[PDB]
DNA sequence: TAGGGTTAGGGTTAGGGTTA
């Protein structure tokens, strides 16, 4: 069995603020299929500032592209030498029309309860 | 002692727990870490009690590695190919992007596989005079490997019973396909045929150097070994069937000259006799001009099987293992000292039991108030052991590995200018 | 200028995907000649043999009738070329669906390139070559004086120290397999010294067949995206597109004398005789018992009563043979049922060594053995004449054929033999 | 104070004992069990006995007679026979 | 003399440790 996967917003794991192996999921809006190496190049706004993330998907061909549309990632992340930040695919969905701001609030406010919950020990 | 199969499961945890070389078990496995989780995505199939066979179990590491031996105690060890997931996780990624990615070369020896030519010993009975045939075969092998191929470096397990192993464990060759695999199996294959055959060699006039080689090399050891101590052709049925493997039109007269002669000796040099003078006296024959060099052969070549090796995720058995029959436990084999193996002096683990007493013994008057870990304590235990040479070997081969792959380095940065 | 840029000789390895645009029609027409073209160049390979004269000039009428590029004409060789190219690469993207189409591919193109090259000059091989993206090295002709007795030894079709005015290539091993697995070239340290004309040919087809092997795993992720309404019914078009009933636990040996080919008869008679088999025997015999009608209770059965007459233990039958069984017909584990083995499969299977009996005798048995088999079973000596010289032809069908026909007093079977299957349904048929 | 479970008299006349909860896969984990009757499980004063799970599936297993399925819902995998 | 019919109802259990 694996270890679970837990939400995290594209800016925060574009800073590299979590630990190295872990299992995490995020989204963004794909920008680029390099068709030889393998790698996908998925891109999120926010405000006035775009962060990437790079996405092995050498376990999920065949798999078809949506060039300009939205993406679900789960998977692992490892700290490479030089490339940086790169998360293994295991499963990845496209779903499109779903409104971030919906989205962002409810990992707000499920992190808000857990804390809250947490408050008691 | 007579090994007992109603005492072994408590030597064997006693091993696990005590002799078992992990620290270079890992070293070897982990190859250095130059290729991320390169050791991480190893298969392994232990056998339990009562026959139960399970596969699939990856370690994250060697303290997780050590306390999982610890706690299942298995029977067999084996190794099995990288691949490119975790293989405990096998069901969590979809069908078919799951695949074998590199293993590394082996070949198997079947000392069983000659028993129509042998006539030492009955089935599964082995004699010292028939250790020659592994010795030789594994001379031959050895060195087309080294030469031939070039194959730099080499690890030879006695697997127990009847058998040796080759572990072939270079850099450029753990990537190579199935094809290629099967093209070494077939060039390093001479005998040939299934049952129904009968003469195991068609050479025509010309000769490999490969061949060549090995008749060369192989001179020194066939006359003794055959015609001193088999003595394959003392009775009638003997050089009854020999004559199968030679043309009717000399049968009765080779015949006659065996009815004639009284020892093996006389037979032989009366065959080679016959067939030089057949040589020179070649009168359409489809026969090769080697009658005595492919006789040799067909009686002393070594046999192989291309199954174990063509199958990329196929599995054998790991060395330092405890066969459950006779308890010797698998052991490397020195390169430079072959001929001087015998395989009845192997320690066993009832004996290395006793000898792990009498450290102990020994270490109620020589070593007492210690307070170090388990590490240098099972340290200095396999050093009193009777393992030393064995692990020495081992750990010699590993400290060629790592100047090969010092060497390796210093070569790409050399090339990269980087200094 | 497009046009000579585009193609400026008749072989290429098919590296440059095109840009131009083409009509519906000519796209499926391109693709259902081609097609057409390697599967005549198959049966044409299988048929005869390679070289000869009748084999290649059928070859050469068949190019010809296409409309493709077989000659090299110095004039009017924009058209065959283009055609070949957009026609290759087609079925390129056709067949990536499973291994064994991508493999049929490959041997067949390979086949092709074979004879396009077999019917190129010299002087032509080496411009082309100098337009290909491959290096080749030559030694000095101190170390070809060095090696001379290794070189000559070897016997690649060489005749008596014939290397006067000889240039040799040294090649990596894992390139050269052809020569490689036969024992034809001399090998050191990982290194290859060969002769000219067939090294050059066997290099080039190993390499060929090594970047289509890539290109084929790149295009493999395409059809992800080929989602396009239109060339879906071509795709479906290229695209391709044994149940007897229950018999019972002792007739098998009466059909077994009456049903079984050759190429499984003399198995069953080791199993009658010794009553234990190696593996590459049981799952034969195991899966052509599967795919004549037995269940998995009967077979059970049957290998327990087989066994029992092998002096074993009921405990451990179960513990490892009806163990093994159990996943031998999918009753659990991973399940995926297996199919019997073809009789082209089992010809060209693992060579069976001592201790082992599968494999058809056609193929892997003594002729003296052979006939006093056939004699066993009462072949008539012009019958036994004809599968000698069918023997020596190394057609093994057309023995099992003729068999077939002598057993049941059939003048003609009337159907190509391909699969054991197809033996015993005809067979139970007649009966 | 060693905490005693509430008796297994009275377990029925909570509301919830009937129904099909709706819990984090986390707490299913770690939620306790009962020692006076094995086989259901008691959370904060409120016994157990049916929850309802929903996630993404990233394991799947097949067997003789029964599928095998790991679910995922954001903090924690369990294990589903079918 | 004011609601219809009023009825209590599903409430078990199933097995890993596997390759061509």
């Amino acid at each position: 069995l694996p270890k679970p996967g837990t939400y995290y917003l594209p800016w925060e794991v574009s800073a590299g603020q979590v630990p190295d192996g872990s299992t995490l999921r995020t989204f963004g809006r794909l920008c680029l299929y390099d068709m030889i190496q393998s790698r996908v190049t998925l891109m999120a706004q926010h405000g006035s500032d775009q962060h990437q993330v790079l996405v092995c998907t050498k376990l999920v061909e065949p798999f078809h592209a949506q060039v300009g549309s939205l993406y679900i990632v789960l998977g692992e992340l490892q700290h490479q030498q030089d490339r940086g930040s790169v998360v293994k695919a295991r499963v990845l969905t496209c779903v499109e029309g779903m409104n971030l701001p919906l989205l962002e609030q409810a990992i707000r406010e499920q992190r808000l309860y857990k804390q809250e919950r947490g408050g008691s020990q | 002692e007579t090994f007992d199969p109603t005492e072994l499961p408590e030597l064997l945890k006693l091993y696990y727990r005590r002799l078992f070389p992990y620290s270079q078990y890992y070293r070897w496995l982990n190859y250095g870490g130059v290729i991320k989780n390169y050791f991480q995505h190893r298969e392994f199939s232990f056998t339990l009690k009562d026959d139960i066979y399970i596969r699939y179990q990856s370690f994250n590491n060697q303290s997780d590695l050590e306390k999982e031996m610890q706690k299942m105690n298995p029977y067999k060890i084996d190794i099995g190919a990288v691949y490119s997931h975790r293989p405990n996780q096998h069901n969590t990624v979809k069908l078919g992007a799951f695949q074998a990615q590199e293993k590394e070369l082996v070949f198997d020896i079947d000392m069983t596989d000659y028993d129509d030519v042998r006539r030492c010993c009955s089935s599964a009975d082995i004699c010292p005079k028939c250790w020659t045939l592994m010795t030789m075969a594994i001379r031959i092998i050895d060195r087309a490997l080294k030469e031939d191929f070039g194959f730099k470096h080499r690890l030879w397990v006695y697997s127990g019973r009847r058998g040796v192993h080759c572990w072939v464990c270079d850099e450029s060759v753990r990537k190579l396909s199935s094809a290629v695999r099967s093209g070494i199996v077939e060039y390093l294959s001479l005998v040939k045929g299934g049952q129904d055959v009968k003469k195991k060699v068609h050479l025509s006039e010309k000769i490999h150097p490969f061949i060549r080689k090995s008749i060369n090399i192989i001179k020194k050891y066939f006359e003794e070994y055959a015609l001193v101590n088999q003595d394959i052709l003392e009775n009638k049925e003997s050089w009854d069937k020999i004559l199968a493997l030679v043309p009717e039109t000399i049968h009765d007269e080779l015949q006659q000259s065996f009815q004639k002669s009284h020892n093996s000796l006389q037979r032989w040099e009366h065959l080679k006799k016959v067939a030089s003078r057949y040589q020179n006296n070649i009168k359409n024959d489809k026969y090769g001009p080697w009658l005595e060099w492919e006789i040799m052969l067909q009686y002393c070549f070594p046999r192989l099987d291309i199954n174990v090796s063509k199958g990329i995720n196929h599995l054998l058995k790991s060395p330092f293992s405890v066969h459950p029959k006779t308890g010797r436990i698998s052991v490397p084999i020195d390169l430079q000292k072959v001929d001087q193996f015998d395989p009845f002096t192997v320690p066993t683990i009832s004996f290395i039991c006793r000898e792990l007493d009498a450290i102990s013994t020994n270490e109620e008057e020589k070593e007492e108030n210690e307070a170090e870990s388990d590490v240098k304590h099972r340290t200095r235990d396999y050093k009193k052991t009777s393992l030393a040479p064995y692990v020495k070997v081992f750990e010699h081969f590993l400290e060629n590995l790592d100047k090969s792959r010092k060497g390796e380095l210093l070569k790409k940065s050399d090339l990269q200018k980087d200094f | 200028d497009q046009r000579n840029a585009s193609y400026p000789h008749c072989l290429q390895f098919y590296l440059q995907p095109p840009s131009e645009n083409i009509s519906l029609i000519e796209f499926e027409n391109l693709a259902i000649d081609r097609v057409k073209l390697l599967k005549s160049v198959e049966n044409l390979g299988v048929s005869y043999v390679k070289g000869t004269e009748q084999y290649q000039s059928k070859l050469e009428s068949e190019l010809r009738k296409l409309k493709f590029s077989y000659r090299e004409n110095l004039e009017d060789e924009y058209e065959p070329r283009r055609r070949d190219h957009i026609s290759h690469f087609i079925l390129r993207l056709a067949y990536c669906q499973s291994e064994e189409l991508r493999r049929w591919f490959i041997q067949q193109e390979m086949d092709l390139l074979r004879f396009r090259f077999s019917i190129l000059p010299k002087d032509k091989i080496q411009d082309f070559l100098k337009d290909s993206q491959l290096q080749f090295e030559a030694i000095s002709d101190e170390e070809k004086t060095l090696r001379e007795q290794e070189i000559v030894a070897s016997s690649p079709s060489l005749s008596g120290l014939k290397l006067g005015f000889e240039s040799i290539y040294k090649i990596p091993f894992a390139d050269a397999l052809d020569l490689f697995r036969g024992r034809k070239v001399y090998l050191e340290d990982g290194f290859a010294y060969v002769p000219l004309k067939d090294i050059v040919a066997i290099i080039l087809n190993e390499f060929r067949a090594k970047l289509s092997k890539a290109l084929a795993l790149t295009a493999r992720s395409l059809p992800a995206v080929q989602s396009d309404e239109r060339l879906q019914p071509l795709l479906n078009h290229l695209s391709h597109s044994g149940n007897v009933g229950k018999i019972s636990l002792d007739q098998i040996d009466l059909l077994s004398t009456k049903s079984f080919p050759p190429c499984m008869r003399q198995l069953h008679k080791a199993l009658r005789e010794n009553h234990h088999l190696r593996h590459g025997g049981r799952m034969q015999y195991g899966l052509f018992l599967k795919g004549i009608g037995l269940t998995l209770e009967q077979a059970l059965q049957f290998w327990k009563q087989e066994f029992i007459k092998g002096k074993m233990d009921p405990d451990k039958f179960d513990k490892g043979y009806s163990y093994n069984i159990r996943h031998s017909f999918g009753k659990e584990g991973k399940r995926t049922d297996y199919t019997p083995f073809s009789c082209l499969k089992i010809i060209l299977s693992n060579p069976p060594s001592q201790g082992d009996y599968h494999g058809c005798p056609f193929r892997h048995s003594d002729p003296e053995l052979l006939k006093q088999k056939l004699q066993s079973y009462k072949i008539s000596p012009g019958g036994i004449s004809q599968i000698l010289d069918l023997v020596k032809g190394t057609h093994y069908q057309v023995a099992c054929q003729k068999y077939f026909e002598m057993i049941h007093n059939v003048d003609d079977c009337g159907f190509s033999l391909n699969h054991p299957n197809q033996f015993f349904c005809e067979s139970q048929r007649i009966l | 104070r060693c905490e005693e479970e509430t008796p297994s008299l009275l377990w029925g006349l909570d509301p919830v004992f009937l129904a099909f909860a709706k819990l984090y896969i986390r707490d299913i984990l770690d939620m306790k069990e009962s020692r006076q009757v094995p086989g259901v499980f008691l959370y904060n004063g409120h016994p157990i006995k049916q929850v309802d799970v929903l996630g993404t599936v990233i394991g799947v297993r097949e067997r003789d007679a029964f599928y095998s399925y790991g679910v995922d819902d954001s903090t924690g995998v369990i294990n589903c026979i079918c």
